[PDB]
């Protein structure tokens, strides 16, 4: 039966990629949430860059 | 031999293709977004490393 | 003819059964390619949550000196 | 006769509606694949953003590595 045999062949490929999608729409949601901890990892680099500043200014005065 | 009823799973398959694609697309700005938000974090920490390497020159 | 729609049968049935080999050799690359990405991810992942404690911290005792 | 000539005219039109159909899912098969290789591509190129982007966190923790050296030799005063 060829058209059978076909068929298979098309819903091995449906099968593969109906999983794809579902891997894919996890991997979107894994990026928002790596997203939303890089966001708070720029902030927090912030905090380090002005703290750092602060303490090579307060360095540079104490040694005229 | 009836082949008319393939059209309709190459259709089904032809769907899950561009569905694939259109998600991959719609995920390009959350990396580009990591990415930038990483090379910011990165620039600001090698910024901070090298007033911190000064203060312990001075 | 129906000589030549057999033939154009014949030859749509060979290019149909090549072709759905590439597509199932692409659907397959995707899942590959899928997986590797979430070994990367889940490692990125970790390293970031690790790294924002770390900063952190340091931040702190540069606060003291 | 009628026979002959129903048969004729079925296996015609059975084979031209045959070769429109097969046509039609082959047309559906090529630009699946154009598409999924485009997709496939635009993946790997995805890939390559995180993986630099795994360096560059690597960066940072090099980094804060040689602060806390920094940090050791400021606070050794004496």
């Amino acid at each position: 039966d060829r058209v059978r045999n076909l068929q298979s062949e098309v819903e091995g490929v449906k099968n593969i990629m109906t999983q794809n999608v579902e891997r894919i729409l996890a991997r979107g949601e894994n990026l928002e949430h790596l997203r939303n901890k890089t966001e708070d990892l720029e902030a927090t680099s912030e905090h380090f860059k002005t703290t750092s500043q602060k303490v090579a200014r307060k360095f540079w005065w104490k040694n005229v | 031999e009836s082949w008319e009823t393939l059209e309709a799973d190459l259709i089904e398959l032809s769907q899950l293709v561009t569905d694939f694609s259109l998600l991959v697309n719609s995920q390009q700005e959350k990396i580009d977004s990591i990415a930038d938000h990483v090379n910011s974090a990165a620039v600001n920490v090698e910024e901070g490393t090298k007033n911190l390497g000064k203060a312990a020159k001075y | 003819h129906l000589r030549a729609y057999h033939q154009k049968i014949d030859s749509n049935l060979d290019e149909l059964s090549m072709g759905l080999g590439r597509l199932k050799d692409i659907a397959l690359g995707m899942q590959t390619e899928i997986e590797e990405q979430d070994d990367i991810l889940d490692r990125l992942t970790t390293k970031v949550d690790k790294l924002d404690v770390n900063i952190k911290s340091t931040e702190r005792k540069v606060r003291q000196l | 006769a009628d026979r002959q000539q129903y048969l004729r005219q079925e296996v015609l039109r059975r084979a031209e509606a045959t070769a429109a159909s097969t046509s039609r899912s082959l047309a559906l098969m090529y630009e699946s694949e154009k598409v999924g290789v485009a997709s496939s591509e635009e993946l790997a190129r995805q890939r390559g953003v995180l993986e630099r982007t795994e360096k560059m966190v690597d960066k940072m923790d090099q980094d804060l590595k040689i602060s806390q050296k920094h940090i050791n030799s400021i606070k050794s005063v004496f």
